[PDB]
């Protein structure tokens, strides 16, 4: 299998990245032609942040770090399952018996991460309700 | 024109002046792509496809991941040219010249009817013959998974 | 399969550049110790087409050939040498037969092959046309060892997977053999 | 029955509700596990079948007698280990509720105890890589269970990257022998046991001379033992030696084929160096724990010796010093774990700051336990004085034993300094007892009502009410007396240990 | 060294089942009910929380029965398995065994019975399940496929011993045996 | 073959952020790949001095043992 | 036994031939000790990585250099550039020198 | 097709996936080198017999 | 060069940098095994290949996971 003709085409892509950046550096006209006011450095009103107009100055649930956690594991179970999809005749029952297996102990890894709620944002700060209970004497 | 050298003199550059932790994560994916690219020509283009798909899909968003989590804070020209150029002088991993001047082939034969790729042989040789590799890492990832939960979950 | 090797010419003049690949001739023909052979000249796309022709007329010496290979314990490209111009021999004749007894039949089959991507499937009505010329006048047949007859798959009246293109030429031919032949 | 009901424990574990009688009973359930594991274990496994070697599972591990005596030994260990989270090590709620608020840690022990027991049977380099991870990556999960504590945490993350250094020169011993020989089964590696650099081998041993603790790299290990937990530490100083000192054992015995002296002069280079630092390092430090990993590094000095040396009487020296040291490893921190009842409670100078993690923390926190309890100061008292060597406990033998297989095999220079460096650590043993007891006399009468002891409700005051739980302290004693106690079966137990083979055979 | 006839290296799972004598189910028995027990004997050895025996939550005990309920049948697995690599006494075996293998020539069926695996499965299939019931006490794995790399010689199985040429039985010659290596590869070498 | 793609990409800005150590690093670059097109052997020498003040086998070494076995093979046809 | 140096098909490989012949020397039961299969690790190490061949190449290489032989007359004549195998280089009859087609197959 | 056989340029001229204990010993320890050497030198060595 | 511990100075000084320095590492040793697979037209090299990818996947989720709860230890007032 011959990938000359892949090659050009990589190699065309990156001469269109190139292309890309430099086309707007040599299209914009001149700052002195449009209001001269600065270049995009001294500028700096220009060059800022977006804050909707007021001028102001990561503590993220641990829900979302075992979401991104839990992705790696759950990542390459599913990778090393690539084996067994071009491979999936050759090894007749016995390949098929032990990628089950391979799924199954994977599977009891679902079973608890489901068990415990790992994943849930929860709310453990707010949503407190309580009874009036009057303290006669 | 080996341009392969270049890639690295660059990255050996900037590898020896990076200060915070977005240079360093630059480092790892300007590492993997020498890699992966040495890799599809060449030698194996199954493990430079695997490596796209394990490493900079999994496992290089996840350290950008948690950099925003963790925090984002806070030499000379001369030394860092003479240690890149003396790091440059002397590049033979191997000392047997032979091994390294002398070319060599391979004859090929028709033997083989049943031509099937590579990835086709792993996985016949991993559901069969090493089962128990294949069983024990499923049984690693296990533990990661719990692994995980009990080191960082609060309650 | 498209994986890289030292042996043959791989996908890209990348991997030639990185690997310092040489292409190297030999020009020293083969001593006068061993008696010359004439080379079979057909391409890829004849071959497959005469597969089965070669398979029925040189079965024995094949099988021979194999088996000084299997008998010769390591030594087999030396020491099977002369067992080895016979499987030559034997399928230049077969080559060389199609093309005087069944050029248009032959030609027009693996014209089908070189159109459809090589594969048998695509080219039953061009192949079913040669198997019935071939039959009658050099008695080869084409059998698919391991299977009874009646489960063949070039035999198979209603293939699932069928070409998605037509052969204009087979196509032609195949129903003026429905006027010549099925009378 | 160990992978089994480990799948059992893991769901039921996430179903029932968080509480600690629950988790405590969960821990009672897995000491059930290793105790059916060590039945089934020794139903099949029997040492006049495995002497010729067995392997099992296309090859990938092979069973001899030498490694089925470890595996026993992980497992008898096991037990004694899991007998303080699954009982009370104290009765005080607030001290012991530390060991059942986590309800993962019986089960990351029994993914550990898959982990150590598969390792001494390794036979291919592609599964050695794959078994020292399950047994390396369950070693920090359970130095981190606590992940409240900022100590605890700060260990793990030490220990992570330590041991994934240590595992990437394990990995990469692995490549370069794939690179000669192309081959991964370790049999057939010993065809050309000859035709290898067989300091790739060295460069094995180097991963694995990091995980236990050993100087050059000693420093991490000293540092790791004196944060975590008390319980936990009592775990993670001594499982690691067993699994991978049997295993060293192994690599070395087909080492020694070809006998190469340059490997055995650089061995030798960083067993002298270790001695050195596990003797006179220990003669300055506070805390008890850092004094322990000293104490820890020295003996695995002694059993390097026997290692190293590989003969006949190394499987000996070797066998029983690490059945010994496992034992009185166990009884000294099960007391430590016990004695933090009689600490004093203040009513000042020198703010020290302790927590429940490690009650016990420092050496003087000992001070007058012949005075709070005789009996388990002399326990104390003679499991120290089987580290020192004194005559006949079980340290005497081992490192006679020891001494017996390094002589015999010409190590003379190696043989001395261990006799220098245990007469040196001795200063710091001795210490030990001197807080123990040297100021009984001047404590004798003493007005005591403000120890942690004494906030203990009083129950009945008419029954009888024993300060110990009973299942702890039956352990502390009979180790205690095992320890003592050895002269009377000395001789069975040396000639149950000639039968161990290696490979001897004829 | 007590050793005996080797029955079968590599036992397969059915059989091993098929030959548990009743003390073995005393066992497996024993197992199951023995782990709930030990639950209980810790709580008057010790009681979990408090002073006083309180027996433990039923779940707990369900829990229990199941886990000795695998370790009963494990300890039986590996009792039974010791008779046919010989380890035990496996005289009532051999000639139980015996007489279903002599059957199993007569009507000229595999001893070892016909298998989905190809030869290349086959014989990967016993490298796997030989000897692996020395580690049954860490992981599970059993042998539960008609391979053919048993341990044994088949001719054995063709002298007569004591009581049994009573039973009558005529053995043809291996060669005219169904799904047996020595009668199979006929038409190619390679192919059976 | 993703940094066939990206190679224009870095090497344009690589040049713009720091054009003067880019000019050094592809100045070294392109000593060597001369060097190696129009056989200095400046590296070749390189290699073999570090492989004599090592120990190693060098080429001329090999080349001497072959030539005390070429006399002394000879020796015994006297 | 666990199979080693499978090849990318699923057979024995280059080499495999004669790792096979060493495990047969040294499991046999009729040798002594393993001398008379010294020769037979050699070889298996030989087929990886011919390092003795390579080194004969060396040689060869460097006599020519000092008798003075033409590099280009003892060697053989090689291509480096795929596109350049033409038909004139190849030995066609009626072979032009223009260069061939390697972008798609 | 002739070829070299040599290791990945990354493998050899990383800044850091070069540095290992045995990479170095194959780079800077002759123990290895001059063992094979021998069997290289007594190959010349057994042409007279 | 790297005899005087050149490699030093290529690591950053954070946690974090450490932690790549050990994936670069490894893949050291997963390159070095690919290459040796395909010349020796070898699968069980590229078995070992794929096992230390697959295992050095696993090593970086646990090192980040203990990272990622030693730096909220810290960050643990949450008293509002
Ligand atoms: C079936 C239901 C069951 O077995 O347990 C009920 C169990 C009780 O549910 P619950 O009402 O929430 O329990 C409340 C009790 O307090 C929970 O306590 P419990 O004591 O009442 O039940 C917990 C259970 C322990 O639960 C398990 O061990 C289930 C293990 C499955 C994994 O212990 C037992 O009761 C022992 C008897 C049943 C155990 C089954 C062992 C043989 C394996 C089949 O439910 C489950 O655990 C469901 C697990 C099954 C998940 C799906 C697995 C699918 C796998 C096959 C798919 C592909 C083919
Ligand atoms: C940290 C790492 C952890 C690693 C461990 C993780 C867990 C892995 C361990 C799990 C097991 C590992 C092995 C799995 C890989 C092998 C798969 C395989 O060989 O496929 C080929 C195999 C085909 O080979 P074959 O030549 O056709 O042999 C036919 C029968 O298998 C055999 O024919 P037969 O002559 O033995 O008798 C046929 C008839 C029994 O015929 C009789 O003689 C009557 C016996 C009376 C009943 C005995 C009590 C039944 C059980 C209690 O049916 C049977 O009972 C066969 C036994 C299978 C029953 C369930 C076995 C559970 C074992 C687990 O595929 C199967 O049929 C296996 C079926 C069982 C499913 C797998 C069991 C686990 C799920
Ligand atoms: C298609 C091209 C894609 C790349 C475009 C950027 C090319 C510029 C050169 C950087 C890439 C070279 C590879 C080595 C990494 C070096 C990263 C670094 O040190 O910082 C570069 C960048 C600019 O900062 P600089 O002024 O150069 O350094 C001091 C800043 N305090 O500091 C920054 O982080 C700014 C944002 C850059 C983010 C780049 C992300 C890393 C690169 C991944 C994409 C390219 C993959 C590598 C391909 C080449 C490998 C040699
Ligand atoms: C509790 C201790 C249980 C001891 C069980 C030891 C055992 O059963 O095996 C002994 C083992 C010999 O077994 P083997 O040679 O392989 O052949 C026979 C197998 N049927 O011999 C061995 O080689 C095992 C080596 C380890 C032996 C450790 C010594 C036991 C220490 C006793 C600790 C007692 C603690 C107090 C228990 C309190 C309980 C509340
Ligand atoms: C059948 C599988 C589940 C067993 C459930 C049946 C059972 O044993 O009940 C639990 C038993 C008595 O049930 P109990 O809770 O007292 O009655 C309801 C009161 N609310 O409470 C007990 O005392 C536990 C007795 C356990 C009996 C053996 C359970 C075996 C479970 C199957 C294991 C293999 C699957
Ligand atoms: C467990 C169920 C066991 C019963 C069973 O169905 O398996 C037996 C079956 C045998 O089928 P059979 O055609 O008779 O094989 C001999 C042919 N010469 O074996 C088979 O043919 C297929 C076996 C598949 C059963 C596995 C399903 C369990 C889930 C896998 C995990
Ligand atoms: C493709 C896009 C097609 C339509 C947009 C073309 C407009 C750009 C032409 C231009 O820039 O012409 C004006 C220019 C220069 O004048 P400037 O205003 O300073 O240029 C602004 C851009 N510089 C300053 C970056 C060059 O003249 C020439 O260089 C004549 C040739
Ligand atoms: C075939 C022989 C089997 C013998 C029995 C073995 C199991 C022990 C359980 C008995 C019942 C029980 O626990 O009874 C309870 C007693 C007494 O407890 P106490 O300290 O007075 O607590 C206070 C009791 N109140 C509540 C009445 C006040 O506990 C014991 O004496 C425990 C003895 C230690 C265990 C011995 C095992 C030795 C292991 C040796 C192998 C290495």
């Amino acid at each position: 299998m011959l990938q000359d003709l892949f090659n050009n085409y990589v190699i065309l892509v990156g001469i269109l990245g190139l292309i890309f950046l430099g086309v707007n550096y040599f299209i914009v006209e001149s700052p002195r032609m449009d209001e001269n006011n600065g270049n995009i450095s001294d500028y700096i009103e220009k060059s800022g942040p977006f804050e909707c107009g007021f001028s102001s100055f990561n503590p993220i649930p641990i829900a979302f770090i075992l979401v991104a956690l839990l992705f790696l594991p759950f990542d390459l179970e599913v990778s090393s399952m690539l084996p067994y999809i071009v491979s999936i005749y050759s090894v007749g029952i016995y390949g098929l018996i032990i990628f089950i297996l391979f799924l199954l102990i994977l599977i009891v890894g679902f079973i608890y991460e489901f068990n415990t709620k790992s994943l849930s944002i929860t709310t453990i700060l707010h949503k407190k309700n309580k009874a009036l209970v009057k303290n006669l004497y | 024109m080996n341009l392969e050298i270049l890639d690295l003199s660059i990255l050996g550059f900037y590898s020896l002046i990076s200060s915070n932790s977005f240079e360093s994560i630059a480092i790892l994916v300007a590492t993997i792509m020498p890699v992966i690219t040495e890799l599809w020509y060449n030698y194996s283009q199954l493990f430079a496809l695997l490596y796209t798909l394990i490493y900079v899909g999994a496992v290089v968003i996840l350290f950008v991941f948690i950099l925003s989590v963790i925090n984002e804070k806070e030499s000379g020209l001369f030394i860092l040219i003479l240690v890149l150029l003396l790091d440059d002088l002397d590049d033979n991993e191997s000392n047997d010249n032979d091994y390294n001047n002398v070319y060599i082939t391979d004859y090929a034969d028709w033997f083989n009817n049943y031509n099937e790729s590579d990835l086709s042989v792993i996985g016949n040789l991993l559901f069969t013959e090493y089962a128990l590799l294949l069983l024990i890492i499923s049984f690693i990832l296990l533990m990661s998974i719990i692994g995980l939960i009990l080191i960082v979950k609060k309650d | 399969s498209s994986t890289h090797t030292n042996d043959s010419l791989n996908s890209s003049n990348y991997v030639d550049k990185l690997k310092d690949t040489h292409f190297v001739f030999e020009n020293d023909k083969l001593p006068s110790e061993i008696p010359d052979v004439e080379e079979v000249g057909a391409t890829t796309a004849p071959l497959l087409s005469a597969a089965y022709f070669i398979g029925a007329k040189c079965q024995d010496y094949n099988d021979d050939f194999m088996l000084c290979q299997k008998e010769a314990k390591g030594n087999g490209p030396i020491d099977c040498l002369k067992e080895g111009r016979r499987v030559t021999r034997c399928a230049s004749g077969v080559l060389k037969d199609l093309n005087t007894h069944c050029s248009d039949e032959f030609r027009l089959h693996w014209q089908c092959l070189s159109f459809s991507n090589l594969e048998y499937k695509n080219c039953r009505k061009a192949e079913s046309l040669l198997n019935k010329c071939v039959f009658e006048k050099m008695n080869l047949v084409k059998k698919i060892p391991g299977i009874p007859e009646d489960r063949q798959i070039h035999l198979k009246q209603n293939p699932v997977l069928k070409p998605v293109a037509l052969h204009q030429d087979s196509e032609v031919a195949f129903k003026k053999a429905q006027n010549e032949n099925s009378i | 029955m160990l992978f089994t009901s480990l799948l059992l424990i893991i769901v039921y574990g996430s179903l029932v509700n968080k509480s600690h009688l629950l988790t405590k009973l969960i821990n009672r359930l897995g000491l059930i596990i290793i105790i059916y594991t060590l039945l089934i274990h020794l139903n099949i496994n029997t040492l006049e079948n495995l002497s010729i070697g067995i392997n099992m599972f296309n090859n990938l591990l092979l069973i001899n007698s030498f490694n089925n005596t470890i595996i026993e030994l992980i497992l008898i260990i096991c037990i004694l280990y899991v007998l303080l989270i699954s009982f009370n090590i104290t009765g005080l709620s607030i001290i012991d509720n530390l060991n059942y608020s986590k309800r993962t840690f019986i089960v990351i022990v029994l993914f550990n105890i898959i982990g150590l027991t598969l390792l001494p049977l390794v036979n291919d380099i592609m599964i050695l890589f794959i078994i020292i991870e399950l047994q390396s990556y369950s070693l920090y999960l359970l130095t981190a269970i606590f992940n409240e504590s900022h100590n605890s945490t700060k260990s793990a993350l030490y220990y992570f990257i330590v041991g994934s250094i240590a595992s990437f020169i394990i990995l990469d011993a692995t490549v370069s022998i794939y690179d000669d020989l192309g081959l991964t089964n370790i049999q057939y590696i010993l065809m050309y046991i000859d035709k290898l650099e067989i300091f790739d081998l060295l460069c094995l041993l180097f991963g694995l001379f990091i995980k236990i603790g050993l100087a050059p790299f000693y420093s991490y290990s000293i540092t790791i033992y004196s944060l975590s937990p008390t319980i936990i530490t009592n775990y993670i100083s001594l499982m690691p030696k067993l699994s991978i000192l049997t295993l060293i054992y192994i690599i070395m015995h087909y080492i020694n084929i070809v006998n190469n002296t340059d490997l055995n002069y650089v061995i030798s280079f960083l067993i002298l160096i270790s001695m050195f630092i596990g003797s006179f390092g220990g003669l300055n430090v506070i805390r008890i724990k850092t004094l322990l990993a000293y104490s820890s590094l020295l003996n695995v000095s002694y059993m390097l010796l026997a290692i190293l040396s590989n003969s006949n009487e190394s499987i000996i020296a070797y066998i029983y010093y690490i059945i010994q040291y496992s034992l009185t490893h166990i009884n000294i921190f099960s007391i430590i774990l016990v004695i933090s009842i009689y600490l004093p409670i203040m009513n000042n100078m020198l703010n020290v700051m302790i927590t429940k993690y490690s009650p016990i923390e420092y050496i003087n926190q000992l001070k007058n336990l012949f005075i709070n309890n005789i009996f388990i100061a002399i326990a104390l008292c003679i499991s120290i004085f089987s580290l020192i060597g004194i005559p006949p406990l079980t340290g005497f033998y081992g490192k006679y034993l020891v001494l017996i297989s390094g002589l015999n095999n010409g190590y003379v220079l190696l043989s001395i300094v261990l006799i220098i460096a245990s007469s040196i650590s001795t200063v710091y043993y001795a210490t030990i007892l001197k807080v123990l007891s040297f100021d009984t006399l001047s404590f004798k009468d003493i007005i005591s009502n403000n120890l942690i002891i004494n906030t203990s409700p009083e129950n009945n005051n008419n029954e009888i009410k024993p300060e110990i739980s009973n299942v702890i302290s039956y352990v502390i004693s009979s180790l205690t007396l095992i320890i003592l106690l050895i002269i009377i079966q000395y001789e069975n137990i040396v000639k149950g240990a000639y039968l161990v083979l290696l490979y001897n055979w004829v | 060294m007590e050793t005996y006839e080797l029955i079968d290296s590599d036992p397969k799972f059915s059989r091993v089942v098929r030959y548990f004598r009743p003390s073995d189910y005393l066992t497996w028995a024993l197992g199951t009910i023995g782990a709930p027990g030990l639950m209980v004997l810790f709580e008057k050895i010790e009681p979990a929380k408090g002073n006083t025996f309180k027996m433990p939550p039923p779940s707990i005990m369900r829990i229990a029965t199941t886990i000795g309920f695998f370790g009963g049948f494990y300890y039986a697995y590996t009792s039974s398995t010791k008779r046919f690599w010989g380890y035990s006494e496996n005289a009532k075996e051999v000639a139980k065994d015996r007489y279903e293998v002599k059957k199993a020539l007569s009507e000229k069926k595999s001893p070892y019975g016909s298998s989905l695996l190809n030869p290349y499965q086959q014989d990967m299939s016993a490298r796997n399940s030989t000897n692996s019931q020395l580690l049954l006490a860490i992981f599970p794995w059993f042998n539960v496929a008609n391979h053919q790399s048993h341990g044994i010689d088949l001719r054995k199985y063709y002298e007569v011993r004591d009581g049994e040429e009573n039973w009558n039985f005529t053995l043809p010659p291996l060669d005219q045996v169904k799904d047996l290596d020595v009668a199979q590869y006929k038409e190619y070498s390679n192919y059976p | 073959p993703y940094l066939v793609a990206f190679r224009p990409a870095v090497l344009v800005f690589f040049f713009i952020r720091q054009p003067i150590g880019a000019g050094l690093l592809a100045g070294g670059f392109l000593f060597w790949q001369a060097d190696r097109h129009f056989n200095f052997g400046i590296r070749d020498n390189i290699h073999n001095f570090k492989q004599t003040i090592l120990g190693f086998p060098t080429q001329a070494s090999k080349w001497e043992t072959f030539k005390q076995v070429d006399a002394q093979k000879r020796a015994q046809l006297v | 036994a666990p199979l080693q140096q499978v090849g990318r098909h699923g057979g024995p490989n280059k080499c495999f031939g004669e790792f096979q012949r060493v495990v047969e020397c040294m499991t046999n039961a009729k040798h002594d000790s393993y001398e008379p299969c010294n020769n037979l690790k050699n070889d298996y190490l030989e087929c990886r990585k011919h390092k003795v061949e390579r080194y004969k190449a060396f040689l060869m290489q460097k006599h020519a250099e000092e008798l003075g032989k033409d590099p280009e007359e003892i060697g053989a004549p090689f291509v480096r550039k795929r596109r350049f195998l033409t038909s004139k280089t190849l030995g066609l009859v009626d072979g032009d020198d223009y260069e061939i087609g390697v972008e798609k197959i | 097709p002739y070829s070299n056989t040599r290791r990945p340029w990354v493998l050899r001229r990383h800044i850091i996936m070069k540095n290992s204990p045995t990479k170095w010993a194959r780079k800077y320890s002759s123990r290895r080198d001059e063992r094979e050497q021998e069997i290289k030198d007594d190959y010349i060595r057994g042409m007279g017999e | 060069m790297d005899l005087i511990l050149l490699m030093l100075v290529a690591v950053g000084l954070n946690i974090i940098d450490i932690y790549i320095m050990i994936e670069i590492l490894i893949m050291g040793c997963t390159v070095n095994t690919i290459y040796s697979a395909s010349l020796d037209n070898d699968m069980i090299g590229l078995i070992y290949s794929l096992i230390q990818i697959i295992i050095a996947g696993v090593e970086s989720a646990i090192g980040l996971s203990i990272l990622v709860n030693y730096n909220r230890i810290r960050n643990s007032e949450e008293i509002e």
